[PDB]
């Protein structure tokens, strides 16, 4: 697709003004969750690798990894779905402005096309 | 009766300068333990 | 059992790929460490790519 | 060296990668090569000895060679039309210099060969920027005049960097040869996608550049840098070989690991440009780098090799000095394959 | 891979000599300064692939 | 009592395969639809994706260059 | 360059063996050339003229592959009458592949090689036909 | 005892509450898929005095 | 369908925060809970499928290897209980660890309504079984072992991974409802031969197909119990569903390319099964049994006739069972003489007699015997076999008179004659093994009384 | 493109190839490294000139520099590998190998 081109483009803006008209991921996303469980994996790893007892030596710390993770999870969710969004509307704007390369297919029934078949012996 | 673990003959085998030895690299030497040679 | 299973059907898929695969590992990281040949390698190649892909 | 000079020195060689990165300007993407280079070398001579000093003046060699070449196809392009801008490259064979410049500075085969030597000459932290660091200029570079890019003779490249690096791998008993011919098949992957989709460029090497972290900052925790060593860590820290398998599990491509999201990927654009004979090549290819780091966990984790006696010293002693963001990279290199259509984010 | 700072800030750090027609001092001017006028402004805002065309 | 405690009618699941096969019936040709319109805009180059840069046009001077042909 | 593939191709399958055969000549010695000039460079044997009798070797034997692979892939495709058929590349792969084994002369490689040489000649065969690509535009 | 023995027993509470969490998101997951309730061609009804939907 | 997801993944937190005298324990119950719920997606309907949401569906084929699947990790757990009592509780834990992934990767694979989905937990579930068969393994071997069952395994499923991106680029989807309902004709061509080949090779390679077949010995044999039976149970049956689900996009090509494989097979089952007879080994003798059925269950995939499908499904269920009980009696061996050789240890019946009543139940279901659903699945194979073709009933029959012979080869060799002198340390059977035998062979003679539930979708 | 500039290219493709040959010493790779600076330098100084594009006359005197930095960078690298063997024989780097 290669939207680094498309017109109209702020050079390093993570979130355009314009995606504040889609509606925000919730904070149940399923994706969010994920995010909170690589968070929380992420404190259990770090501390094994210390040496510490795995669930509960350093709950602050714990909790620090799961809020960075869901933090950032939230704006990449956001930005993933603007740029998912932009691809769409790219999509149906072309399609409209070029009405001679996308022709109305005929619409036909089962009961007058001619299709092979092919027995299983 | 007892699970089966690698002995120093099977561990040898993984301490040449490389895998699969051929007569050309027969006489490689495992570089030093510490990255440095002697200076000569 | 021996002939077709352990020695055959061995020989044709396994220890084929393992020989072949150990063999070509063996001639291309059998190289003196030398950037004399390194370079006129090197010199092949741009002028192969020079030569070829135009 | 100190401190002071190193921070110095690191902040150049970021510095260098930047300012190929933000320049609009052929002239400024060549001295941001020229300052990358010139910080770089001592670097890798942190630690001074003749391996150190060899790895170095190769290196140099090499760097100076590519960006001589760079040049010479920057003027040939000037030459043929008044242009400095980075666009199109407006040319024939100056665009084939370009090209193998940039591969040679990359490492891609046939310009691989100074990758593993180098490697194996520097230290584990030089190592570390070596391969994770050097590798976002040249790319940079490449992603922007991809249009340009004759495809047969990039794809000739790639495949033979995924060949190379498979076959150069196997014959490995030393970690650090290990990693640069992981890191020339990676690279092969890389560029192979380059004529169809920059996006799936940047994204393997994200994914790369987040498992190769992960490979050293565990190799250096647990100071391996051979196979035996490596085979003793588990008598003092058995998770560290846990995660390190798993890491290597991911680097091998076997879903669902991370390092699955990127080849499938690939595969999936150019089955989309009806290239169908590369892709299981380079699948069929990649199996053999699967292999070798079997054998690794093989030696590593999946079963206890004889140890010494003096490690009973070392069950008294912990790290003081840790690694952060270890447990991360960790994490973002093995369990992040559900996250996958992220990468529409233009990563 | 090309982040675009200068267009952001507006610094123009290496813009000034990316062409032969963009203000060299004293107003000396190119040998070809009228002809890349021409193809520059032939070619603007079309995009790459229909300024080729 | 199996039914009236464990299980729904017919219809709920012949609703909800309905809906499923919609949704994915729609996937399907936006995928397609996809595919064309990126062939044809890489073919081209009239539309948004694919704008490769060209030169900016405010570059250029437009004052007297001490010669009268420029 | 692609000048000698064109030859190759202009040539059509059922008539002309003397150039079908001329032109895959000319092509294996080209590739053993390349192959040759890479072994040189990577390894210095041990002089001159060993180096040049090792040349001289390689490309005889890739010449001779060529030659055995087109000759008896246009008799076959001749003497069937069914231009167009992988089969008949297959047998003049399998025969290319049987040749190399004889400059080995050892019958392990000549089996191995044949099999292989016919399957990735019946392959070319299969892709001519289909339009398989190897290096593929970039369409979309 | 009570507070005793639930430290050493907690663990069994969890496989149940997965089953019920499990039958939540279930019941979730069909409340998305209400496109065609009461409009396929099988199954079309008018609907009770007292009904809402035919389905839950 | 999350209910049965959801549970599963909490085994895992269950297990991690256990006693270290109290797992095995949490972790049996909680199983057999589970496998109690999932004992629902048995009802099913003669329409469709059970249409859960987007993501997994159910239908008659999925419902009894989702049962068998769920049912078959509490005797997994009461197997491995006994030769991992030596180890530390952090390993217990891990390879309880490895047991439930290998269960969610497999009930998140037989609902899979999308192909890539599929063939992501398909492949998924190369990890766990690899790290127990290289791990928890005794012989020396099993490391060369985990390497066949590997890269056999990709070698196979590379190219299907490629050939199923690019139906999606041609046909748009991978659903396998959209795929069943706008399914077409495959032309002959060579394209589309090796479109079918790459479809096909990955799931003949995991039946596995004779030529194929060679890493299947080594895993089972170096593999400890519980890989044993996950392997032979459940791991094998991954490559029947899935010829079963990609064959509907591969017709009428299937009808061309079928010879090649039948023929492989049908002699197959003949040749594996004559190597059952000269056997020194026990999990080598079961080994190539396993070989031989799943070959027979290629050859009914392949004919795609009605009846072909609903004896393999019911053979694929009938041979998972048997199979899994087999190597739980020959484990229960080893576990005394520590040697696995069939000559060994002999005349076992005066010794363990319920044991020997075990294995003679064992034996009498893996020779076909009346009326249990391993002969209903053969019969119903042997009948469309010679609807398909009348001289096919030859190489069946052999097979069926060679079948006999060993598995009775293998019950008079262990059980039968006079025992061993010099073996002295063959204690009396516990509670622990008779119920693992019993638990494995009631649900066979309880499914021969209503043979409906694994007969298939096409009953 | 004149004569001139052919011959500007072949003297760097030459100054390259002997580069690329390495007979021995060190001090000749460096030395062709150098010569390929200064076929570059008058090669881009020859075209600067021709087109009059004047801000670009900056070019080459910051090329130089850089390269020229470059230059003494190899020296220092040089001298060390002389201090270790006594010679910058090329075949004396040897210990790293692929
Ligand atoms: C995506 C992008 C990926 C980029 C690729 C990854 C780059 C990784 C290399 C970074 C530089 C080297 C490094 O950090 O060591 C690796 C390090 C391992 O460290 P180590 O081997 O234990 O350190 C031993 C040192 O060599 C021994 O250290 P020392 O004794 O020389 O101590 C000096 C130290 C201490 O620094 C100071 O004293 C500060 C002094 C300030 C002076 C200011 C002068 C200004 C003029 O300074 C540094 O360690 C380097 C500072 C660099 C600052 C850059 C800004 O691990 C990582 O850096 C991983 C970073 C995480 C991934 C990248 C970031 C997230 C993405
Ligand atoms: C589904 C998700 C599955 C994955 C999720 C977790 C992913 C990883 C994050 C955590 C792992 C950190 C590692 C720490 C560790 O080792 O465990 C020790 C630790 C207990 O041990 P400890 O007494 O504290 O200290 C012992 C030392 O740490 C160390 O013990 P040691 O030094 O005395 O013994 C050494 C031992 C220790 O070495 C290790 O065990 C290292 C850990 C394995 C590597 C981790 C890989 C990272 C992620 C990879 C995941 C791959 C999955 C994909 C499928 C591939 C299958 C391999 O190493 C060995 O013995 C060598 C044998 C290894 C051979 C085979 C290696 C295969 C490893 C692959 C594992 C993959 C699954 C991991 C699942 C979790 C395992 C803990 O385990 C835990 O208790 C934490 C685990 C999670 C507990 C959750 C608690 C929450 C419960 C209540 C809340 C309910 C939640 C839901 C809410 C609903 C309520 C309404
Ligand atoms: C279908 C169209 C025509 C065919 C096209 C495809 C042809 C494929 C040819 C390439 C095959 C590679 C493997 C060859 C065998 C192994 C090498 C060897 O020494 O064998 C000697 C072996 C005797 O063994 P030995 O001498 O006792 O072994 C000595 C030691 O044990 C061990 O020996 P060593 O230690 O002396 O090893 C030799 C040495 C030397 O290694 C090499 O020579 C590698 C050469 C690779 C390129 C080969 C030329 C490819 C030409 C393609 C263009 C064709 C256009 C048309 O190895 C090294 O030093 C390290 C090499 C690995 C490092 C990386 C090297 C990469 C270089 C670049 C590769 C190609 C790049 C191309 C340009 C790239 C630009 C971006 O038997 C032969 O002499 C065979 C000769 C070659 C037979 C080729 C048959 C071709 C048939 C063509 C039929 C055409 C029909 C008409 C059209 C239809
Ligand atoms: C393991 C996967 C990679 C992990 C890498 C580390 C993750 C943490 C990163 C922390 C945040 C970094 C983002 C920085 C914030 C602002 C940056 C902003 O200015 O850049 C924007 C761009 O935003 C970033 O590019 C997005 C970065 C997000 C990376 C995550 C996607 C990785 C793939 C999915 C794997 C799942 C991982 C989930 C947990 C991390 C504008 O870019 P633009 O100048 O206009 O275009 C340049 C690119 N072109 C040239 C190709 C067109
Ligand atoms: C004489 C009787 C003969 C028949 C006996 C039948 C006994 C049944 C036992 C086996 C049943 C298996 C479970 C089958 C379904 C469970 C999963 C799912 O299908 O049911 C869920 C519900 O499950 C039940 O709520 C709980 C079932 C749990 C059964 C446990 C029985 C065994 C417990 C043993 C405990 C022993 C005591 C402890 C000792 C220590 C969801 O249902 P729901 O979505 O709502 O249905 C709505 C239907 N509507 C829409 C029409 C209204
Ligand atoms: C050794 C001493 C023995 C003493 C006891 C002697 C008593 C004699 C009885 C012994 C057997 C005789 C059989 C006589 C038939 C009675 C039972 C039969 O009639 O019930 C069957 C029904 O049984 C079930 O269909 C079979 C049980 C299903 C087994 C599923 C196992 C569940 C958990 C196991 C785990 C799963 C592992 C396998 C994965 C697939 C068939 O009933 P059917 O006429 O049709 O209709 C049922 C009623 N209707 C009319 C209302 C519809
Ligand atoms: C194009 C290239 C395609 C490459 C495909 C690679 C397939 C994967 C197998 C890679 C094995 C190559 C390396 C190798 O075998 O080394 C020999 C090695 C020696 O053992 P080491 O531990 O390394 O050390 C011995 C000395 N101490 O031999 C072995 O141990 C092999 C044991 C396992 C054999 C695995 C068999 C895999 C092949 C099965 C068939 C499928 C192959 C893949 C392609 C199939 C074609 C459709
Ligand atoms: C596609 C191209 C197909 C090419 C077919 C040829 C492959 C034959 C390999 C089968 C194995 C034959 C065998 O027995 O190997 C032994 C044989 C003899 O021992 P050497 O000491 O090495 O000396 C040989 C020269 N006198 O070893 C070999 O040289 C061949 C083994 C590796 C073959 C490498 C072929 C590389 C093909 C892919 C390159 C692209
Ligand atoms: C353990 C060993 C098992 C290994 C099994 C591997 C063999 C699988 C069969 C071949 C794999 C690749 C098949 C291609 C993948 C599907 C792609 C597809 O369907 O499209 C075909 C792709 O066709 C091909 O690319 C075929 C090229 C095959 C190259 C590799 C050949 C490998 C050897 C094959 C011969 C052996 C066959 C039996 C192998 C049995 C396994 C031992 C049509 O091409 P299009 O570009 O779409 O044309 C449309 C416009 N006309």
């Amino acid at each position: 697709t290669m939207m680094s081109g498309r017109p109209g483009r702020v050079p390093l803006q993570f979130l355009p003004n314009e995606a504040r008209s889609l509606p925000p991921p919730k904070l149940t996303d399923p994706r969010l969750v994920y995010m909170g469980f690589l968070g929380y994996c992420s404190g259990l790893i770090d501390n094994a690798i210390r040496r510490r007892p795995v669930v509960s030596a350093g709950l602050h710390r714990q909790l620090l990894y799961v809020t960075s993770f869901v933090f950032f999870g939230y704006y990449l969710l956001k930005r993933q779905d603007y740029m998912y969004a932009l691809r769409d509307h790219d999509m149906f704007a072309y399609v409209k402005s070029h009405p001679e390369d996308f022709p109305e297919k005929d619409k036909k029934t089962y009961g007058e096309i001619l299709e092979e078949f092919h027995p299983v012996r | 009766a007892r699970q089966w673990q690698p002995d120093v003959e099977w561990a040898e085998q993984f301490g040449g300068a490389v895998m699969y030895p051929t007569k050309e690299t027969a006489h490689w030497k495992p570089p030093p333990w510490n990255d440095v040679d002697p200076p000569k | 059992s021996s002939l077709l299973d352990l020695i055959w059907l061995e020989t044709i898929l396994p220890k084929t790929t393992s020989f072949i695969q150990m063999k070509m590992s063996i001639m291309v990281s059998n190289q003196k460490g030398l950037i004399k040949l390194y370079f006129l390698s090197f010199l092949i190649t741009i002028m192969i790519s020079m030569t070829l892909f135009n | 060296m100190n401190p002071i000079i190193y921070t110095t020195l690191i902040m150049t060689v970021m510095s260098g990668t930047m300012l190929v990165m933000i320049s609009s300007h052929w002239l400024l993407i060549w001295i941001g090569f020229e300052m990358n280079l010139l910080a770089m070398i001592p670097v890798l001579m942190k630690n001074f000895n003749p391996r150190a000093t060899e790895a170095a003046t190769k290196y140099f060699l090499t760097q100076a060679t590519a960006s001589m070449m760079l040049m010479m196809a920057i003027i040939i392009n000037l030459l043929y039309s008044g242009q400095w801008t980075i666009t199109k490259m407006f040319n024939p064979v100056a665009m084939t210099m370009m090209t193998m410049a940039l591969a040679m500075k990359l490492g891609l085969s046939p310009f691989h060969f100074w990758v593993p030597e180098v490697t194996q000459g520097i230290s584990l932290q030089a190592g570390l920027l070596l391969l994770t660091w050097q590798k976002l200029a040249p790319l940079s570079v490449l992603c922007q005049i991809s249009q340009s890019i004759n495809p047969n003779l990039m794809l000739t490249m790639a495949m033979l960097s995924i060949l190379i690096g498979g076959w150069g791998g196997l014959n490995q008993t030393q970690l650090r040869k290990i990693m640069a011919y992981s890191s020339i098949a990676h690279m092969g992957w890389m560029t192979a996608v380059l004529p169809y989709n920059t996006t799936m460029t940047i994204l393997n090497l994200l994914i790369y550049i987040t498992m190769t972290l992960a490979m050293f900052m565990l190799l250096i925790h647990s100071s391996a840098t051979t196979t035996l060593s490596l085979s003793h860590t588990w008598n003092k820290m058995p998770v560290i070989t846990s995660l390190m398998m798993v890491t290597l599990l991911s680097m091998g491509g076997l879903p669902p690991l991370s390092g699955f999201m990127p080849k499938w990927m690939i595969i999936q654009e150019m089955t989309k440009n009806e290239s169908i004979i590369m892709p299981t090549l380079m699948a069929m290819t990649a199996l053999l780098n699967l292999y070798f780091y079997m054998r690794l966990a093989y030696s590593s984790s999946l079963t206890m090799f004889p140890s010494t006696n003096n490690m009973k010293m070392k069950w008294q002693f912990e790290h003081t000095k840790q690694m952060k963001l270890l447990p991360t990279m960790i994490v973002l290199s093995t369990l992040v394959l559900p996250m996958t259509p992220a990468l529409s984010s233009l990563n | 891979p090309f982040f675009d700072v200068q267009k952001r800030l507006g610094l123009d750090l290496d813009r000034w000599m990316t062409i032969q027609s963009a203000e060299q001092p004293h107003k000396i001017p190119g040998r070809c300064h009228a002809f890349e006028k021409e193809w520059i402004e032939c070619a603007h805002g079309i995009g790459g692939i229909r300024a080729e065309k | 009592w199996i039914a009236r405690t464990f299980y729904d009618g017919p219809e709920k699941n012949y609703e909800k395969t309905m809906a499923i096969l919609q949704i994915e019936a729609e996937k399907a040709e936006l995928r397609l639809k996809e595919l064309e319109v990126r062939r044809l805009m890489r073919a081209r180059g009239d539309g948004p994706w694919y704008q490769y840069p060209t030169i900016d046009k405010a570059l250029i001077d437009h004052s007297p260059k001490t010669t009268p042909d420029n | 360059a692609k000048t000698l593939l064109h030859k190759y191709s202009d040539i059509p399958e059922g008539t002309e063996c003397h150039r079908k055969a001329y032109a895959s000549t000319s092509i294996g010695g080209a590739t053993g050339l390349i192959v040759s000039a890479y072994s040189i460079a990577l390894k210095p044997p041990a002089s001159f003229l060993e180096g040049v009798a090792r040349t001289g070797r390689y490309t005889f034997t890739s010449a001779a592959i060529g030659a055995i692979f087109g000759l008896t892939s246009c008799i076959s495709a001749q003497v069937r009458e069914k231009p167009d058929d992988p089969l008949n590349y297959f047998i003049g792969g399998c025969a290319g592949g049987l040749t190399l084994g004889a400059r080995t002369r050892s019958y392990g490689i000549g089996a191995a090689a044949c099999a292989y040489m016919g399957l990735t000649a019946a392959l070319v065969k299969m892709g001519q036909l289909e339009g398989w690509q190897v290096f593929a535009e970039p369409k979309v | 005892n009570v507070l005793q023995i639930v430290r050493d027993h907690w663990v069994h509470i969890l496989v149940p509450v997965g089953f019920v969490f499990g039958c939540y998101l279930d019941r979730r997951s069909d409340e998305k898929l209400t496109a065609f309730r009461n409009k396929s061609l099988l199954f079309k009804r008018e609907l009770r005095p007292n009904e809402e939907v035919t389905w839950k | 369908m999350l209910k049965i997801i959801i549970p599963t993944t909490m085994l895992l937190p269950m297990t991690w925060m256990s006693k270290h005298n109290m797992i095995w324990i949490n972790a049996t119950v909680h199983s057999l809970l589970i496998s109690l719920i999932s004992l629902s997606l048995l009802n099913q309907l003669g329409e469709n499928s059970l249409n859960f949401s987007l993501t997994f569906f159910s239908d008659s084929l999925s419902a009894p290897l989702l049962v068998l699947t769920t049912w078959l990790l509490p005797l997994m757990l009461m197997a491995s209980q006994s030769h991992l009592s030596k180890e530390t509780t952090t390993r217990k834990k891990l390879y309880i660890t490895m047991l439930i992934l290998l269960q969610l990767f497999l009930i998140m694979t037989f609902t899979a309504t999308e192909l890539i989905l599929f063939y992501i937990l398909f492949e998924a579930t190369l990890v766990p079984t690899l790290i127990i068969i290289t791990r928890w393994g005794n012989q020396t071997e099993r490391l060369n072992a985990g390497l066949y069952f590997l890269f056999y395994t990709l070698a196979g499923s590379l190219p299907l991974l490629v050939a199923l991106v690019y139906i999606q680029n041609t046909t748009g989807s991978l659903n396998f409802l959209i795929i069943h309902y706008w399914s077409h004709p495959l032309s002959n061509s060579w394209s589309n031969i090796f479109m079918w080949l790459a479809c096909i090779m990955a799931f003949m390679v995991k039946m596995p197909l004779y030529g194929l077949h060679l890493w299947l010995p080594k895993a089972h044999v170096e593999a400890p119990i519980a890989g044993s039976m996950v392997l032979a149970a459940v791991l094998l049956k991954l490559g029947g569903y899935g010829m079963m689900r990609i064959t509907t996009i591969l017709n009428p090509l299937t009808n061309y390319m079928a010879y090649p494989f039948l023929m492989l097979s049908m002699w197959g089952m003949i040749m594996t099964s004559s190597i059952c007879l000269r056997q020194t080994d026990l999990k080598s003798l079961i080994a190539y049994s396993s070989v031989s059925h799943m070959a027979l269950v290629i050859v009914a995939i392949m004919i795609q006739t009605p009846w072909s499908f609903m004896g393999a499904t019911a053979l694929m269920i009938a041979h998972g069972l048997t199979s899994s009980m087999l190597f739980c009696l020959a484990n229960t061996n080893y576990e005394r003489v520590h040697s696995r050789t069939m000559i060994l240890a002999r005349g076992l019946q005066t010794l363990l007699p319920l044991m020997a009543t075990w294995w003679l139940v064992a034996s009498l279901t893996n020779l076909a015997l009346p009326p249990s659903i391993n002969l209903i699945g053969e019969l119903f194979i042997i009948t469309a076999s010679f609807s398909w073709s009348n001289i096919t009933i030859i190489l069946m029959g052999m097979n069926m008179m060679i079948t006999a012979l060993y598995s009775l080869y293998m019950l008079i060799t262990t059980q039968r004659g006079k025992y061993t002198h010099h073996i002295n340390n063959i204690k009396p059977s516990f509670t622990r093994e008779n119920a693992l035998m019993a638990l494995h062979i009631l649900p066979l003679l309880l499914l021969t009384l209503n043979p409906k539930m694994i007969l298939g979708p096409l009953y | 493109m004149p004569l001139v500039y052919m011959n500007i290219i072949m003297a760097f493709a030459i100054a390259l190839a002997g580069l690329l040959m390495y007979r021995s010493h060190l001090m000749s790779s460096l030395l062709c490294l150098e010569g390929m600076m200064l076929s570059l330098f008058i090669m881009s100084t020859l075209i600067i000139l021709n087109t009059h594009f004047t801000l670009a006359n900056m070019m080459p005197i910051i090329l130089l520099v850089f390269a020229a930095c470059e230059a003494a960078l190899g020296l220092s690298l040089l001298v060390m590998v002389s201090n270790t063997y006594g010679t910058d024989y090329v075949q004396n780097l040897n210990l790293l190998q692929c």
